[PDB]
């Protein structure tokens, strides 16, 4: 008994797209689907619901863009998703309303799909623009602003991977632009900042980029 | 949207209590109110429905009240596998349904630990690209789950932030950074910007200034 | 008989068709051919229906199951037979025949011999339906959904249940 959910990719902002979630063990056709989506690091939403005889309902986030239907030959449900927005980017769930022997609904949903990630953006491979963060207990932290970059993933290193001690890359956030940024920092001692050199080496393979930043006290 | 708390806690074997506010038209109105644990990456798994009753094969620790618009979820003997993000639902009339916003259930493996923040005013290189980015970065705090707050002068600003979820570090505490995106003139026609992380109830602010 | 037994079409349980009769049966077509009290007339009634192979055994007296409490029941006193045949080639279609419907929901069984052709939304919560289907508000009747693929409990069987008054 699952549920297998795919569609799910990248695409632009106003457009369209379908989602598939094939049934096995039982019948989407005798069953009450829904989908329930889960935006990046956000909590569950439900979507819209399917009944045995075809009535349909929505959340009003969706109302007008989305249909949810079956194909009870195929034993498949799909959602149909029109004019999407950035606010739409999220994992995409069938799931199987949970009912008693006799068909009657608890108000739960006990089986679910992997899930399919949609994510809407208008985002292609870019190289990332690389700044410096200047220094201002004897420590002193100094690093690199990694921005507006696509796809992931960049790799950081520090005077060309000599430095490793004190280093924290951080993960990067995903803008609602659709690029990333992240940031990489090294902790070092502030008796070395008059002396030192420290250049942070930025590698973003897909766009074949790779900067080099000196690092200065201000 | 029904309401969690964002973050709760406790030691193994322990009992915890995750609550849910919702209103008279959903929880406050039906019996039909359930519950799903779920694990990184993975899909939701139902452990609570109709209020109070377990499918088969969910533990007996696990269980869920209702007193007027809050319900409840209780685990009892809180072992390390139970933490986990956990989700409250309700029926909301008309044939749709509500979630909650999600709660982080942390089992407390070590100490609590507050963040440590740093926070970056734009470069000047930055600047002179007509663009100024502040950055807070949050850094070493247990549990995983903080809320990032931006001023302006003493005046809060949520154009232009972007915050990731925390994730896990190498020694097992967590990170966050958040971005304030602005423009230069933006950036200099105030007299600071401030950070403002809160952890477990503790705030921190840290401030920059164009000066 | 051949207007009975060799009927193009049948009808779904629910909707159970009864015809008025106003040895050579007794043939290697039917794989079901079960008597009660009259073993092998004032009035004889064919009533003939598709259901599943594995709900044949809920045509009988004293049967218990969603086609003999919701579809089609017969008195514990029946005198009569039951005869059912595998229906496959016929009511199965590539891509499932879903033109065949049973009753899921019915706030009371049915009596002996009754026909239940309503459909109202069954109300299964708190809440009245007002004739739309939704949560807890059911249309009564599912289809069968009849593919050559499935299993032989899961294939359609034609059934004539013959009563003697
Ligand atoms: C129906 O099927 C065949 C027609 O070829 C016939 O042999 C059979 O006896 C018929 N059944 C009746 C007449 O009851």
């Amino acid at each position: 008994v699952q549920l297998v959910e795919t569609g799910g990719g990248l695409i632009q902002p106003g457009g369209s797209l379908r989602l598939s979630c094939a049934a096995s063990g039982f019948t989407v056709s005798s069953n009450y689907m829904s989908w329930v989506r889960q935006a990046p690091g956000k909590g569950l939403e439900w979507v819209s619901v399917i009944y045995t005889g075809g009535t349909t309902y929505y959340a009003d986030s969706v109302k007008g863009r989305f249909t949810i239907s079956r194909d009870n030959s195929k034993n498949t449900l799909y959602l149909q998703m029109n004019s999407l927005r950035a606010e739409d980017t999220a994992v995409y769930y069938c799931a199987r309303a949970h009912v008693d022997t006799a068909m009657v609904e608890s108000g739960a949903f006990d089986i679910w799909g992997q899930g399919t990630r949609v994510t809407v953006s208008s985002a292609s491979t870019k190289g990332p623009s690389v700044f410096p963060l200047a220094p201002s207990g004897g420590t002193a932290a100094l690093g690199c602003l990694v921005k507006d970059y696509f796809p992931e993933p960049v790799t950081v290193s520090w005077n060309s991977g000599a430095l490793t001690s004190g280093v924290h890359t951080f993960p990067a956030v995903l803008q609602s632009s659709g690029l990333y940024s992240l940031s990489s920092v090294v902790t070092v001692p502030s008796s070395s900042l008059g002396t030192q050199t420290y250049i942070c080496n930025v590698n973003h393979k897909p766009s074949n980029t790779k900067v080099d930043k000196r690092v200065e006290p201000k | 949207a029904l309401t969690q708390p964002a973050s709760v806690s406790g030691s193994p074997g322990q009992s915890i209590t995750i609550s849910c506010t919702g209103t008279s038209s959903d929880v406050g109105s039906y019996n039909l109110v359930s519950w799903y644990q779920q694990h990184p990456g993975k899909a939701p798994k139902l452990m609570i429905y109709e209020v109070t009753k377990r499918p088969s094969g969910v533990s007996n620790r696990f269980s869920g009240s209702k007193s007027g618009n809050t319900a409840s979820l209780t685990i009892s003997g809180l072992q390390a596998e139970d933490e986990a993000d956990y989700y409250c639902c309700s029926y909301a009339g008309s044939s749709t349904w509500v979630f909650g916003g999600g709660t982080k259930l942390t089992v407390l493996g070590q100490p609590k630990a507050a963040p440590s923040v740093t926070l970056f005013p734009p470069s000047s290189e930055e600047l002179q690209a007509n663009k100024a980015t502040l950055v807070c970065l949050i850094s070493d705090f247990y549990p995983g789950a903080v809320t990032v707050a931006w001023k302006a002068d003493s005046s809060p600003v949520k154009a232009g932030v972007e915050t990731t979820t925390p994730s896990k570090q190498s020694n097992n505490k967590y990170a966050a950074s958040s971005y304030l995106s602005l423009t230069p003139e933006q950036w200099k026609s105030h007299r600071s910007y401030s950070c403002q992380v809160t952890h477990e109830g503790s705030t921190v602010e840290k401030t920059v200034a164009p000066t | 008989f051949g207007e009975v037994f060799n009927a193009t079409r049948f009808a779904s349980v629910y909707a159970w068709n009864r015809k008025r009769i106003s040895s050579v049966l007794y043939s290697a077509s039917f794989s079901t051919f079960k008597c009660y009290g009259v073993s092998p007339f004032t009035n004889v009634y064919a009533d003939s229906f598709v259901i599943r192979g594995d709900e044949v055994r809920q045509i009988a007296p004293g049967q218990t199951g969603k086609i003999a409490d919701y579809n089609y029941k017969l008195p514990d006193d029946f005198t009569g037979c039951v005869i059912a045949w595998n229906s496959n080639n016929l009511d199965s279609k590539v891509g499932g025949n879903y033109n065949y419907l049973y009753r899921l929901f019915r706030k009371s069984n049915l009596k002996p011999f009754e026909r239940d052709i309503s459909t109202e939304i069954y109300q299964a919560g708190s809440t009245p339906c007002n004739g739309v289907e939704g949560f807890n508000c059911y249309f009564p009747l599912q289809s069968y959904g009849f593919q050559p693929t499935n299993g032989v409990g899961y294939q359609p069987y034609r059934v004539v249940v013959l009563s003697f008054e």
